[PDB]
RNA sequence: AGGAAGAC
RNA sequence: UUGGGCGUAAAGGGCUCGCAGGCGGUUUCUUAAGUCUGAUGUGAAAGCCCCCGGCUCAACCGGGGAGGGUCAUUGGAAACU
RNA sequence: CGAAGGCGACUCUCUGGUCUGUAACUGACGCUGAGGAGCGAAAGCGUGGGGAGCGAACAGGAUUAGAUACCCUGGUAGUCCACGCCGUAAACGAUGAGUGCUAAGUGUUAGGGGGUUUCCGCCCCUUAGUGCUGCAGCUAACGCAUUAAGCACUCCGCCUG
RNA sequence: GGUGGUGCAUGGUUGUCGUCAGCUCGUGUCGUGAGAUGUUGGGUUAAGUCCCGCAACGAGCGCAACCCUUGAUCUUAGUUG
């Protein structure tokens, strides 16, 4: 529900001011949730979101907050969007030929490992061929059914995944992403100002906007 | 903002150049092609690629070139003003001209401003002569450039009060 | 101070010999013989680019197979070459000959051949790269696993002379059950002398 | 912190 | 000046006190030295350029305009120095 | 702290500046500065002292092919004081002086003002230094970045393989 | 016809560093550029051999295995043993 009043929403006074210069003296010794602006900036996020839903590829989320990767991979399988739970590798939308071929190998193992001859040898393809797709399926991640290019993209935190919105500068991908305090919302009208580390409110932005795309698709 | 593909481009090579790097068994030797690649209508680019092999540079440099790309303001086939492209250490004079003089450049400028499809610029080059710094030089100048009209409606106004 | 010849390393282990028979107290003879008749094959059927010949004896008659990969400019009418052939050869050796053609087909990744087509764009003074490059995309569009290509000597420039590599795939030349076909070609030009070794990983042996 | 040692 | 520079490429005086010199915060009246703009007389004629004529366009030869002025007298403007 | 060179035991006499606060004054008195004048590390010179240690020169012992050097033992001039002189240094931030704008974080030196205190400290403004990271921007890179090598205006000095 | 000169006019072979473990490419990022990355870092190995972070993801020649021989046994095969 949007209530707020779950998050403090940073960490102590070494950060990195962006609104700082027109701000009075105010009693209170740091600022309060600007409700109505928080309530325009998630619907202009809602409204762009039913825009994507409009041309049908929902989002693809990436993050390495490993107190928040199983339950947003969870939040992906459950509500249908795509999803980076472990590590990122570099350059996935400007290698991507190479990651489509790769991921055209992970088809062609993933059926031979069921159809083909099985047992030519007994344990050395077995602790190779299992070995080799845990691997690349805990590295690889939910981006095997493309089939396309990517069309928009969310970042769990700029600063930990700071290559990814350079790669979606490169090749002029809508961007989305939660920002701490610390970050540059300076480049992106399209900004969410919250904690990027509380469980809690990250679970309740992504349910909302999950279920906001699941209300959006019919 | 990128451009497509669904143009028809006519990829005129400028330079190439050989490049050598040095290891234990001696020196290994690669060519650096630049060209310029770029349709009549106002879109240019420029490309770079280093290959052990002449038309693999090529290639290779067409393809970013193809990758990167920028669009000039063409009205009436001749820049709007007079603009200085500044970058490292070229300083290439660009000024309009009246219609019938022709394109007055130095070698990579005219091979840009050629391909761009301009008919009268006069311009001087103040800086070195290293193609890949005149190069980059005259695509910022040509990138600095802006429309009559679009100077028209950031400032409120119509282009017949600008003009007069 | 090179790789040793890879045919020459793979004969006797995966590679069956192309001469199937034992001479006793006659072996030097033989051999003196019968490399006569290849070099008579050779120089009368280069224009008909034999990949290889084999042969073995009879009990006193003597069996040549003789690879070309083509029926079309070699055989005639049918019988022409057969004639042609063994009454030539039977003056020759003064033994019963008989004689056998054989086909290859995908005819692209013979090396013989290879190094042929190589030579011969070379007496035909095109130039070594287009050769390369061509040949490269004649061997991939045929469809093969692996190809390294080598010529050496004086490639047009007087004052230097230097070999050129083109390769494509995997050619393991230390894997045993790999079946490597080698050639190497001798082209004769204007520039002087250039050697070409043309070497291809075709598939697999278990 | 623990030797003087030339030229092609 | 139009049209370059001085950390490491050639190039910051070893540093200060100061004469002459070079620049000068805001407002309000005042003069017109600088500034800008008319009028007159001059910057000869040939030359360069603009427009026409002649030797079989032509090279050239002519006919009429534009100036190469921080030029001298005088009228007007007061924003800036 | 000083304009620079530079200045570290303590006390006294004389004396030059610098910073903070105030608003009681005068009301543009300002900046820069060719020539000029004055300071100006060390070494050096003249005159008179003083000479513990260190120590060019010089001599002995080694090492080395030689070793007029490094290394060891001595050791004169010098280094110290007073009065003059010469006027040079990688005299360095290899960055001329002055004034004004341009994101932040964090120490340190000397203050001023406020929030429960005239108690300890805790926070926020605030100058004037003195550092270290780090945007835009500049640079050919290194790098510089409110102590600019950024954006400007004035004056000076200097360069043209 | 030259076992005559030219290995610095050449192919064809060979040694050497050295059985040393390294040498590069495709695509893509960073850099005005030469270039860099991958190929660095940690733990082990004889090894760039394996694995974990990482603007890298992969691939190729190499390394190791497959080849031969010497190391025990079952079946078949016993002469010229």
């Amino acid at each position: 529900l949007l209530e707020a009043g779950v998050h403090f929403g940073h960490q102590t006074r070494r950060w990195n001011p962006k609104m700082k210069r027109y701000i009075f003296t105010e009693r209170n010794g740091i600022y309060i949730i600007d409700l109505q602006k928080t309530v325009k900036k998630v619907e202009e996020a809602y409204n762009f979101t039913k825009n994507l839903a409009a041309e049908g590829g929902k989002i693809l989320f990436v993050g390495t907050k490993k107190q928040a990767q199983d339950s947003v991979k969870e939040e992906a399988q459950r509500s249908g969007m795509y999803y980076v739970n472990q590590r990122w590798l570099g350059g996935t939308l400007t290698n991507f030929e190479t990651i489509q071929k790769r991921i055209k190998r992970l088809k062609d193992i993933e059926k031979m490992q069921e159809n083909g001859t099985f047992d030519v040898l007994p344990k050395k393809e077995v602790v190779q061929l299992k070995k080799e797709l845990e691997r690349l399926e805990k590295f690889l991640g939910g981006i095997k059914d493309m089939k396309d290019l990517p069309d928009a993209l969310f970042i769990i935190d700029p600063r930990k995944e700071r290559i990814a919105v350079a790669e979606a500068r490169k090749l002029n991908i809508p961007i989305i992403g939660i920002v701490d305090t610390n970050c540059d919302p300076d480049e992106i009208d399209v900004v969410i100002p919250a904690n990027d580390d509380a469980i809690r409110a990250v679970k309740l932005l992504t349910s909302k906007m999950a279920d906001a795309i699941l209300e959006a698709k019919q | 903002r990128i451009d497509p593909s669904k143009l028809e481009l006519e990829e005129r090579l400028v330079t190439v150049n050989r490049v050598a790097k040095v290891v234990k068994g001696g020196r290994r030797f690669r060519f650096a092609a630049l060209v310029v690649v770029g349709d009549k209508n106002g879109h240019v680019g420029f490309g770079t690629g280093k290959a052990q092999e002449v038309p693999e540079a090529i290639r290779k440099a067409v393809e970013d070139a193809k990758k990167n790309l920028i669009e000039v303001p063409m009205v009436g086939t001749t820049i709007p003003h007079e603009i200085i492209g500044r970058f490292g250490a070229g300083n290439i004079l660009l000024k309009p001209a009246s219609e019938g003089t022709g394109v007055i450049a130095g070698g990579p400028v005219r091979a840009v401003l050629e391909l761009a499809g301009v008919a009268d610029i006069l311009s001087k080059s103040l800086g070195s002569n290293t193609p890949i710094n005149m190069i980059r030089a005259t695509l910022q100048g040509l990138s600095e450039l802006k429309r009559a009209e679009d100077v028209a409606k950031l400032r409120g106004k119509s282009v017949e009060e600008l003009l007069g | 101070g090179q790789k040793v010849n890879p045919v020459g390393l793979r004969i006797g282990v995966i590679r069956d010999w192309e001469s199937k028979w034992y001479a006793g107290k006659d072996y030097a003879d033989f051999l003196h013989e019968d490399l006569k008749i290849r070099e008579y094959i050779s120089k009368r059927l280069s224009d008909a680019s034999v990949s290889k010949v084999e042969i073995e004896r009879a009990a006193n008659r003597v069996n040549i197979t003789i690879h070309t990969a083509k029926p079309g400019m070699v055989i005639g009418k049918g019988g022409s070459e057969v004639e042609a052939l063994r009454k030539a050869l039977n003056s020759l050796t003064g033994k019963r000959v008989h004689i056998n053609i054989l086909e290859i087909k995908r005819a692209d990744l013979d090396a013989q051949l290879v190094a042929d087509n190589i030579a011969r764009q070379l007496e035909n003074r095109v130039s070594f790269r287009r050769a390369q490059k061509q040949q490269i995309q004649r061997t991939m569009r045929a469809g093969a696993q692996g190809v390294k290509t080598m010529v050496s000597g004086r490639l047009g420039g007087a004052d230097i002379a230097r070999s050129e590599y083109y390769s494509e795939g995997t050619v393991p030349l230390h894997t045993l059950r790999a079946d490597i076909d080698y050639a190497t070609s001798e082209a004769d030009t204007t520039y002087g002398k250039l050697g070409v070794k043309v070497w291809i990983y075709r598939g697999e042996v278990l």
